[PDB]
């Protein structure tokens, strides 16, 4: 009974957040791979300089 | 969301600051570079002078 009522809650929260949240995530992941380039640059730029 | 961006642009104004100061170096060593480089060149036209003076005194 558990499992259903609250699965199907939590299918419902996670798809209603999914829907919001996974663009989101998109924004934030997408933004977190230019950390990831930003700073292998900056190595680079301190090394040669 | 708007956190990351306030860190993300920190990095890229270092990579500026980096940027600036490596090509101001370079910028130094270029003069000294085209300063001796005519030092030498003076010094070759000289070499080469005494070279066909010194058989045509001869």
């Amino acid at each position: 009974t558990s499992m259903k009522i609250q699965f199907k809650t939590a299918m419902p929260p996670t798809e209603v957040l999914l829907e919001s949240i996974q663009s989101k995530v998109e924004s934030i992941e997408q933004l977190q791979r230019k950390l990831q380039h930003v700073q292998p640059l900056e190595q680079q730029n301190n090394e040669m300089c | 969301d708007s956190y990351l961006k306030h860190q993300e642009i920190v990095l890229d104004t270092l990579l500026p600051q980096t940027v600036s100061n490596q090509w101001r170096i370079n910028n130094d060593y270029i003069r000294q570079t085209c300063t001796i480089v005519e030092e030498m060149n003076i010094q070759q036209r000289k070499q080469i002078n005494d070279l066909e003076i010194y058989r045509k005194r001869l």
